[PDB]
């Protein structure tokens, strides 16, 4: 290269701009997509729709269940409001508060109106865990000692174990059962795949009604804590914070009506003709 | 908006640039002397070494009540204070793993063991500590604080914002009310109060618990007379606020109320009840020192909170605002009045005036060695009692914290040395010197083991007394000079010029005579003192003469009825084979209608010699992994304090059972099997016993089910008579620990949990599956052998749920288990298509 | 059981009495000897002897293949002082100062003359790491914090990076050398098993000489180190520390000269008859 | 034998009872003034 000014490399160092566990997803069910795009112009010519719904609605559900895991997007909220920003200053900034409940952890949003207010870059976008292998207790002590802004530690501590308002339990164990019957579910989604190839058209057609019902249990399962977080105050400043189901959910009830439907399907199909 | 400084926070976090923790809750105290244990690192000192609690609680602090004070100084400032140190300091709460320094009462005790019996052990737990200071001797340990250091009125709003938010109402800027606007709110009742029971009538019930910002403040009726005072105060001003800025909001008056309250809170605490507890003035406002250490030491807690007790009274009056007082005898007695519920005489506002009232215009007991009874007989007992010692047990928790001796104290703060016994209190020795020769009869003339709390009450005549006023004064010194936010420090920006001096000059009959609407002229300028001047005097010095006697003890019994119904959930566990065994009969009878022959044994069977070593040998690795973790490595949970056999029992069988069961279907891949049967392994394992195998594996991954079983019904048996207190570090999550001690009842273990339900239906799976593939049955009926065969779907269901909910571990059945599930689901899918 | 006390359970909780991780190892081959031996009375009276050695000499080699790779008896000093004890306390005790470096880090050992001195009890054994995977900065602070005694801070901290005697950098490149040749050196060990079951007399007599060869590589990598702690100075008070070769060494050696001379012997009887 | 005092370290630890770590080696320097950075850190 060429070395005359220190550092060598005088740059802004970039961030990546999404999820990584997301983008990791959406990439190699792409690659899939391609790859079987490109095997297509060697099959006859008129199973090729029929191969390619078959395999685009199978490549999609099975992406679906494994994205909306690794989601924090189940119940979200926002607002707009006036908050302190930081300790030994008296100023007050305009920010877009937000939560993002997942299975296994929260992610607290605070993002300025303008991202620039005080001579810095209010993008916060913190994650506190729950999952069976974390600490809730241990990661707030260690955002607390690490000076985070106001708002983004009350929002966090809210959830904290043994709070005046009990939502670590409940979101703890809701979380936990419902990641475990979409693994489950996940599990269905490979042995229909499989149970499709070889021919058996019953088991395959039931196989897919277990994909569907594993997924409306893991609503049943997280529908379990929306009568917890209503009554507890979620007030910063002159602003109230409301949550509501996200798009996960939706996403699940959607996907879960769908493997039921063609199951059904399927069996109709195989009993009469 | 309108607030134009930087609001304080609740947990005492960022109070100091430098030091961010100082004063935060949950912080460290930090001790004056190095910790004097018994071995230098977190164990106390106990009754070989230092004379017995109990027995030394008779010989000085006994006697009787009509004492007056030096000073007259009156009811109000003995619990004002005690508010100011709730404020300050809290702790009482119990730690984890559960320590226990018991009360050894002496055979023949009249009030403890009546009918005289040897062993009558009062139980008492140690408390919280921080978890970075316990192991090793250059760092002993350290008791945490459960509240926040600084004097910022963390018991009128919470210790944390969350707490805070649940005692608002967000409308008006004011604290949350009932149905009578002069009472808060009792509606949280999970996680907020302390919910001990009442000692007098055992009612436990969360009716009639106020809500405050101290976790114990229904302690008394008298100490609940303060947080009433300062929550309709607070009240008061959020309600003047908005009459003469009607357009700020509810955060604005919030914030605007909170920091007067707090403002003159500080100045009172500071100004006007420190110059009466202590007789100095102290020294005036010098300026914010951010690099003094503003910690509470362990030693002012016995200085200041533990001394209070010398004064406090039998009865407290009740008083009309002219002058009458007979109820507005009609004084309430003090030991019938912990944790009270719903007090018949204390439910109006007016009552609760007049409680502050006749506790203004009441002269305190005499502040020397002596307390009065329903302290040291009748305080409400934690554990298995509900009848305690305050004086035993503030002497267990000064062993328990390990606090210096009282020459050595005496010393590190740089008193004169103090040589024999008549020493310590030459009136005391002049006019009656026969507590002194009691108290060294019990060291054995040892006057450097005289500890903190006999040795500051013997040393008090009118006044704490030499040493613990010293300890007091350089405590608050450090708790003002120190603090960001004293209403003082002009660089704060919280008060300007003019509010500050109109602060400076407010009283608590200021406060008394805003809260409750009287004339300033029923009471006094000073409400700590009473002179020969002051209005509505007493009827007379209140001993314990004419009050109702005491409430009696009673023991707890935690398994009281549940003595009926264990037996019989245990004996219908053991009935699920004989149950199964009858419908098995039920079903096939309508069905119907030398030493050379053991060397050729052994040449003879090698090879199932050699495969059943190994696999008993993994079984065994098993077991003796989780034994030993469980006997050896395992002492910070202390689980093994309270089922030891139980738990090894049933944590090695788990994880051995875990694989008998995981490794079964490797016999019944048959595909497999047929596979490798002409391979280079036939050598080494025989694969014609390949059934024979599973008969064994089975009937050998029952009878260390049946141990698992036995060793939870051992321990759910220890789990519903140990404390909730116990429970609550045990099992986390599961159990909070509130006031009230009391375990879940049995059934709730085996039938409303997931591990207990779970577990019974296994059983009973289990019941089924044996006895019908049984060689007396399966020969008989092969087709009911088939169908209930078929169970081991279920079975297999059932285990990995059983496991999930974590409770003493984490899951590991499905690591067993993946690999053989895989193996035999494959083998079954091969064997679909031929 | 019986409930009657507070705590249920009043008894002194018990510790290991020596290592776990070589507890395990000399448990797990005893029961493999114990099996030989019960198949043993299954087996022709001729090659009962033969058998018996070729069996309990393979076992004893792989045995100490292994557990001289997690000792830490490599090099070992020992001396007898009078001390400091901790901090705050102006008190000397009469101690035996130990020292046990292994190949990824060294053992401490602090045990008073009478083990009760100052109404505690001295009888330590603290482990400080330098492999791969762990800082020995950090187990260093964290045994500061934790306030150790005098002296075993003082051994200690004369290992830690970036001190004025050099011997982090070091003891840890021949420590992790020397434990790759020992993992080597153990498959050597297992294939010579192997290809000894099966008829092949020339590799089996030749995978030996590897397992030998092996060690003695071990061996000349960590003796790459006695010329660098013989400077530094180990001072305790009136007693200094002198380290030599420990037993690790020695038998490692033992073994590296029995498996080399078994596999020449199996060289020439194969060569001449 | 002839010290009959506790001999001071030489990087400063456990010379507080209370705060071990203070004038330690390697310790932070506690400043007067919040800091004055361009974006406040
Ligand atoms: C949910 O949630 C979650 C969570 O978040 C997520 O996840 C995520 O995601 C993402 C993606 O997208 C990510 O994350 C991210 O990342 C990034 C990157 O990282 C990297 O880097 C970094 C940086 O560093 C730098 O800087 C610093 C300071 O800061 C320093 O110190 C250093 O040294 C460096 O420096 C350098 O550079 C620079 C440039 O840049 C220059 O200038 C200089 O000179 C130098 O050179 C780092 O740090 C990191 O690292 C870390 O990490 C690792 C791993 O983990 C480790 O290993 C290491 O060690 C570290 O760690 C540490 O720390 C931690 C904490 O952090 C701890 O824990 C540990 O222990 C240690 O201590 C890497 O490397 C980044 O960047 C980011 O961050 C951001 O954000 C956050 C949140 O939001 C926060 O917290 C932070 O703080 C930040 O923020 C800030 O910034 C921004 C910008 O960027 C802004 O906007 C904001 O606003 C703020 O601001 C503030 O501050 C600043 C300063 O700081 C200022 O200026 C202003 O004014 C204001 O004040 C993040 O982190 C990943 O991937 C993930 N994960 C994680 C875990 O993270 C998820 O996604 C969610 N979900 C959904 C669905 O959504
Ligand atoms: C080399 O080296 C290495 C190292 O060492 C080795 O290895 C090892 O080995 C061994 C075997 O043998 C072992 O170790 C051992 O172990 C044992 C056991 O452990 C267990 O336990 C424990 C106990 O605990 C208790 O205590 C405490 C106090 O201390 C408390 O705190 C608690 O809570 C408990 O308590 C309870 O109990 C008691 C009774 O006991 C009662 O009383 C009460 O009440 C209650 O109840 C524990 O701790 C543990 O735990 C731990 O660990 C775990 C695991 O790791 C974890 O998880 C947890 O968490 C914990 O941890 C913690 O800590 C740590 C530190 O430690 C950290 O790290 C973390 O983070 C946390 O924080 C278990 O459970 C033990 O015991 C031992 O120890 C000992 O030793 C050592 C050394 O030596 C030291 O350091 C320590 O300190 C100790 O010492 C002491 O003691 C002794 C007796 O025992 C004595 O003798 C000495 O001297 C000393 O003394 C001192 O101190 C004391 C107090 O402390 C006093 O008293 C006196 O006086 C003085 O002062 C050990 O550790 C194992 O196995 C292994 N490993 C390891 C890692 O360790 C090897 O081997 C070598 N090599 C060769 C070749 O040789
Ligand atoms: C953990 C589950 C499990 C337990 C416990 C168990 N078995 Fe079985 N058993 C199986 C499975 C799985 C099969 C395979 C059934 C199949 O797929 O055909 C099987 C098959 C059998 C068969 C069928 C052999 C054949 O002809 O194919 C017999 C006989 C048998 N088991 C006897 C027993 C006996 C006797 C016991 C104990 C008293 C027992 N089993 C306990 C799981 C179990
Ligand atoms: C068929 C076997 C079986 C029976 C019967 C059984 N258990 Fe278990 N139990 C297990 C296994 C296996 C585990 C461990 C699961 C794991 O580690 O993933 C376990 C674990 C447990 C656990 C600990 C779970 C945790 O959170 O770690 C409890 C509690 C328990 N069993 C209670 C019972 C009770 C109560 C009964 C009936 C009286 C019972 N079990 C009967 C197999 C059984
Ligand atoms: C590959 C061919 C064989 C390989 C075998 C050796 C691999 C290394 C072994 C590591 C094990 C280990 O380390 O165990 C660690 C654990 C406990 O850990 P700890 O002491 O808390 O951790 C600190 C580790 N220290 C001390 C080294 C610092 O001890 C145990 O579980 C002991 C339980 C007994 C196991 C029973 C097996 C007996 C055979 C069955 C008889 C019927
Ligand atoms: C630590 C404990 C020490 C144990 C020492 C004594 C062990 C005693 C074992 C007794 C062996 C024996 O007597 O044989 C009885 C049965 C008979 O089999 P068969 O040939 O009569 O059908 O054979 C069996 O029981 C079979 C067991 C081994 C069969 C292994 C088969 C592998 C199956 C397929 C796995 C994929
Ligand atoms: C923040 O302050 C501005 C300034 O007046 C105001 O217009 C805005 O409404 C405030 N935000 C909220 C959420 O009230
Ligand atoms: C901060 O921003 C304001 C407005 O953009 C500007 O006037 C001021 O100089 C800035 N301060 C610093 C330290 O850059
Ligand atoms: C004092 O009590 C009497 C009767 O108890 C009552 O009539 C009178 O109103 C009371 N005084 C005041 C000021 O309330
Ligand atoms: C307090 O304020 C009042 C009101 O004017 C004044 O009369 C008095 O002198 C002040 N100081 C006191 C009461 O010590
Ligand atoms: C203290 O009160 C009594 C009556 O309770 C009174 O006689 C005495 O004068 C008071 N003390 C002083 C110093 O006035
Ligand atoms: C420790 O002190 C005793 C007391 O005189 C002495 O005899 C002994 O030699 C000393 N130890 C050493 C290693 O010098
Ligand atoms: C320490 O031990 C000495 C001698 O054994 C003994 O005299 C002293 O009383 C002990 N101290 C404590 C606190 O046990």
């Amino acid at each position: 290269a060429l070395g005359h000014t220190l550092p060598f490399y005088t740059g802004t160092k970039p961030t990546f701009p999404m999820d990584t566990t997301l983008a990791v997803i959406i990439t190699i069910f792409l690659t899939a997509l391609v790859t079987f795009i490109i095997i297509l112009p060697g099959i006859r010519g008129k199973t090729r729709l029929f191969w390619l719904l078959r395999v685009v609605t199978s490549l999609f559900i099975g992406a679906v269940i494994l994205a909306v895991n690794f989601s924090s997007e189940w119940s979200v909220g926002h607002v707009n409001a006036n908050t302190t920003y930081k300790a030994f200053s008296p100023k007050w900034v305009s920010v877009d508060v937000g939560l993002q409940i997942g299975l296994g952890g929260v992610n607290i949003t605070l993002t300025g109106t303008p991202v620039q207010q005080l001579n810095e870059t209010i993008n916060y976008n913190e994650a506190f865990a729950w999952r069976l292998g974390r600490s809730y207790a241990e990661e707030y002590a260690k955002a607390l000692e690490k000076g985070l802004p106001d708002p983004v530690l009350y929002l966090a501590e809210k959830f904290t174990p043994r709070s005046p308002c009990g939502l670590y339990n409940q979101y703890r164990l809701a979380g936990h059962y419902a990641s475990a019957m979409l693994w489950v579910a996940f599990l269905c989604w490979l042995l229909a795949n499989v149970m499709l190839s070889m021919p058996v058209l019953v088991y395959g057609g039931h196989m897919l009604l277990a994909t569907g019902l594993f997924q409306l249990l893991a609503l049943f399962f997280f529908s379990m804590t929306t009568s917890l977080i209503s009554p507890c105050p979620l007030r910063l400043g002159t602003a109230v914070l409301h949550t509501h189901h996200g798009p996960a959910f939706w996403i699940t009830l959607a996907t879960g009506l769908l493997c039921i439907l063609l199951g059904l399907v399927m069996a109709v199909a195989h009993r009469m003709q | 908006n309108s607030i134009s400084w930087e609001v304080q926070r609740f947990d005492g976090w960022y109070n100091n640039l430098m030091e961010h923790r100082w004063g935060s809750k949950g912080s460290r105290l930090q001790r004056l002397v190095p910790a004097s244990y018994a071995d230098g690192v977190y164990q106390p000192l106990k009754e070989p070494y230092l004379p017995n609690p109990r027995h030394l609680s008779n010989r000085v602090m006994r006697g009787s009540a009509g004492q007056p004070s030096l000073r007259n100084r009156t009811v109000l400032g003995v619990f004002f204070g005690y508010h100011v140190l709730s404020d300050l300091v809290s702790v009482e709460t119990p730690g984890c793993p559960a320590e226990f320094l018991n009360i050894y009462i002496p055979h023949g005790d009249p009030v403890f063991d009546p009918d005289k019996r040897g062993n009558v052990v009062l139980p008492f737990q140690r408390s919280r500590w921080d978890r970075n200071t316990g192991q090793s001797p250059s760092n002993p340990r350290d008791q945490s604080n459960q509240v926040t250091g600084w004097l910022d009125g963390s018991a009128i709003y919470g210790s944390s914002h969350s707490w805070s938010d649940t005692l608002r109402s967000f409308s008006g800027g004011q604290l949350a009310s009932g149905p009578d606007p002069a009472f808060p709110s009792d509606s949280q009742s999970s996680l907020l109060m302390w919910m001990a029971p009442d000692p007098s009538t055992g009612q436990g019930g969360p009716r009639g618990v106020y809500a405050f910002g101290a976790q114990r403040g229904n302690r008394e009726p008298f100490l609940q007379a303060l947080g009433l005072l300062w929550f309709r105060y607070h009240n008061l001003c959020a309600r003047k606020l908005a009459q003469e800025h009607p357009h700020w909001g509810d955060e604005e008056l919030f914030q605007h109320a909170r920091k007067r309250v707090i403002a003159t809170y500080q100045n009172i605490a500071m100004y006007e009840w420190l110059p009466s507890f202590l007789k100095q003035t102290p020294p005036e406002y010098p300026g914010y020192r951010p690099f003094l250490d503003p910690s509470i030491s362990p030693e002012f807690v016995v200085a200041s909170e533990q001394f209070l007790s010398t004064m406090v009274p039998s009865g407290v009056y009740m008083r009309n605002a002219s002058c009458h007082f007979q109820g507005i005898s009609g004084a309430l007695r003090v030991c019938n009045s912990y944790w009270s519920r719903e007090h018949p005489k204390l439910q109006r506002a007016e009552d609760v005036d007049a409680l502050l009232l006749g506790m203004a215009s009441q002269i305190a007991e005499r502040e020397d060695h002596v307390v009065v009874e329903d302290m040291q007989d009748f305080w409400p007992g934690p554990l298995k009692f509900s009848r305690t010692d305050y004086l035993a047990s503030c002497l267990q928790r000064g062993r328990d914290l390990g606090l210096p001796s009282y020459t050595k104290a005496r010393e590190a703060l740089g008193l004169s040395p103090i040589s024999h016994w008549q020493d310590i209190n030459p009136a005391l020795s002049r006019s009656n010197g026969t507590v002194l020769e009691a108290t060294a009869a019990l060291y054995n003339q040892d006057l450097s083991r005289l500890e903190l709390l006999p040795g500051g009450l013997l040393e008090s005549h009118g006044d704490p007394g030499p040493l613990f006023s010293t300890i007091v004064l350089d405590q608050f010194v450090r708790l003002r000079d120190g603090d960001r936010y004293w209403f003082e420090n002009t660089r704060n920006g919280l008060f300007s010029k003019e509010e500050i001096a109109e602060i400076r000059n407010t009283s608590l009959r200021d406060i008394l005579v805003a809260v409750t609407n009287v004339d300033p002229s029923a009471l006094q300028p000073n409400v700590f003192f009473w002179l020969a001047g002051d209005p509505c005097p007493q009827p007379s010095q209140l001993s314990a003469k004419g009050l109702p006697a005491c409430a009696p003890l009673f023991i707890r019994d935690y398994f009281e009825g549940s003595g009926f119904g264990f037996g019989l959930t245990i004996g219908t566990l053991c009935c699920f084979p004989l149950v199964s065994l009858l419908s098995a009969w039920i079903v096939a009878r309508l069905r119907k209608r030398t030493v050379q022959q053991f060397k050729r044994f052994i040449e003879n069977y090698r090879r199932h010699i050699g495969c059943v070593a190994v696999f008993y040998t993994i079984t065994g690795a098993l077991f003796l992994e989780r034994a030993y973790y469980y006997a050896f490595a395992a002492h910070h949970s202390g689980i093994t304090d309270t089922t030891r056999v139980g738990i090894i029992l049933s944590r090695g069988t788990a994880a051995s059972i875990s694989f008998m069961f995981s490794y079964i279907l490797l016999t019944m891949c048959r595909n497999l099997i047929t596979f490798l049967r002409e391979t280079f392994l036939n050598r080494y394992i025989p694969f014609d016993a390949a059934v024979d195998f599973h008969r064994l594996i089975a009937s050998t991954a029952i009878i260390l089910t049946v141990l698992h079983s036995a060793g939870h019904v051992v321990n759910v048996y220890l789990f519903s008579i140990s404390p909730l207190s116990v429970l609550s570090c045990l099992f986390p999550g599961l159990f909070h620990d509130d006031g009230s001690e009391f375990p879940q009842k049995y059934y709730w273990w085996f039938f409303q949990t997931v591990p207990g339900l779970t577990g019974v239906l296994l059983l009973l799976a289990l019941a089924i599956m044996y006895v019908f593939a049984s060689h007396h049955f399966r020969r008989r009926s092969f087709r009911g052998f088939w169908l209930t065969h078929h169970l081991y779907i279920f079975l297999y269901i059932l285990l990995i749920i059983h496991g999930s909910f974590a409770l003493i571990q984490m899951p590991r059945f499905h690591i067993f288990f993946l690999v053989p599930a895989i193996i035999y689901v494959g083998d079954k899918l091969v064997s679909l298509s031929r």
